[PDB]
């Protein structure tokens, strides 16, 4: 399972 | 910015004469993502042409495998055409059995 | 032997909105096993090999719902990083990460990734330590500022350690139905008269790494040779071949040397007629 992102670039 | 395509064609299996085999044309190193790639007999588009999904190396850059199938004779000629923002003009390589 | 897995995802704009293309491509092992396309007419992870068809609808649907969730983070990123560089609006622009964990042959976390790359450029990198960022660009700086603030790479951390690592050691065990060796021959070719070439040619081999050498004396002749980039068959195997120019009649003077990991030991071969 893959990442889930946290905060934006 | 823009990173210039790599261009392979080869085929699948070593090459023999009016046997059946596959042609690949092998296109790596690039940026951006789209291209266009032609495969060509005798100078002609040849129609069923499967190209590979999307896919980026660990450095970034993008890589196509297109093939097809094809009986090579001694004298027909087989290359890849491919346009791309980082060249000008489209690229052809041809194909050549001992390579 | 070793393991790994990655996620390798995209995001692609181009003029007219439109929404960006987002793209995610799982990999175990360095062979693709999930893929999920935005293009798609009903967007959806969906198995790459036949091993993970064993996995039922609540998990393809778990996943897709987190490549939505994905998809958008994309596009605010996107649109965030044209006001960092200052791009206006009317290009293509390409946003790109790397996720996942390398274990050891003991099956013990050896190394997490997170990477980032804008214009197909690194942008923003999580250190080794999973603690802290590597961002060249002046531009990057303002990302990772935020993201010590904001706690990011605890986050990640946990991701890589726990998520990663559980369920590589899952598919891992899902996945039982390998080196392929390299078949070497070498092929003579005619060239400017007294002078031949002998191309050694390396088939049928799996992983793609391997090192083709030719020595006379001997004398590796790195100088001269001229090769080929590895490439695939197309069959899941790869192929490659070294060259060099030799004096006609003193050909068996020349030998071709062939380095796989699947090998006992390197090949040694040269032109027989």
């Amino acid at each position: 399972e893959g990442p889930r992102n946290q905060d934006w670039l | 910015i823009q990173k210039t395509p790599q261009i392979q064609v080869y085929s699948r299996h070593p090459p023999e004469n009016g046997k059946p085999n596959i042609l690949n044309c092998y296109v790596t190193q690039f940026h951006p993502p789209h291209i266009e790639i032609q495969m060509l007999k005798n100078g002609k588009k040849i129609p069923k042409v499967e190209m590979s999904d999307m896919s980026f190396s660990k450095d970034w850059s993008f890589y196509i495998l297109a093939h097809t199938e094809f009986t090579p004779t001694e004298t027909d000629t087989y290359a890849c055409r491919v346009k791309h923002d980082s060249m000008a003009e489209p690229k052809t390589v041809y194909w050549d059995r001992d390579m | 032997g070793p393991h790994s897995m990655r996620y390798f995802e995209t995001a692609v704009s181009r003029p007219g909105l439109e929404e960006p293309r987002y793209i995610s491509v799982g990999y175990v092992d360095n062979k693709e096993f999930v893929r999920f396309d935005s293009d798609a007419e009903n967007p959806r992870y969906e198995p790459r090999a036949p091993w993970m068809e064993q996995e039922g609808p609540e998990y393809w649907e778990r996943e897709t719902q987190k490549a939505k969730g994905q998809e958008q983070w994309f596009r605010v990123s996107l649109r965030n990083l044209l006001g960092y560089y200052n791009q206006s609006a009317g290009g293509s622009h390409t946003l790109q990460q790397m996720s996942g964990c390398d274990l050891g042959s003991d099956w013990r976390l050896l190394r997490g990734y997170l990477q980032f790359a804008y214009e197909g450029r690194d942008y923003i990198a999580l250190n080794e330590d999973l603690k802290t960022w590597t961002a060249a660009d002046m531009a990057a700086q303002i990302t990772r500022r935020k993201w010590e603030q904001s706690g990011a790479a605890e986050h990640y951390k946990a991701y890589l350690e726990g998520e990663c690592v559980e369920w590589l050691h899952r598919y891992l065990k899902n996945g039982n139905a390998r080196t392929d060796s390299p078949k070497a021959h070498v092929t003579h070719h005619p060239r400017s008269k007294g002078e031949v070439t002998l191309r050694c040619w390396a088939l049928g081999f799996y992983p793609a790494d391997i090192t083709l050498t030719w020595q006379l004396n001997g004398e590796e002749l790195t100088q001269d040779m001229e090769l080929v980039e590895t490439r695939p068959a197309g069959d899941g195997t790869f192929q490659k071949w070294a060259s060099v120019v030799v004096p006609l009649g003193k050909e068996q003077n020349y030998t071709c040397r062939v380095y796989h990991e699947g090998l006992p030991e390197p090949l040694t071969l040269r032109w027989e007629p």
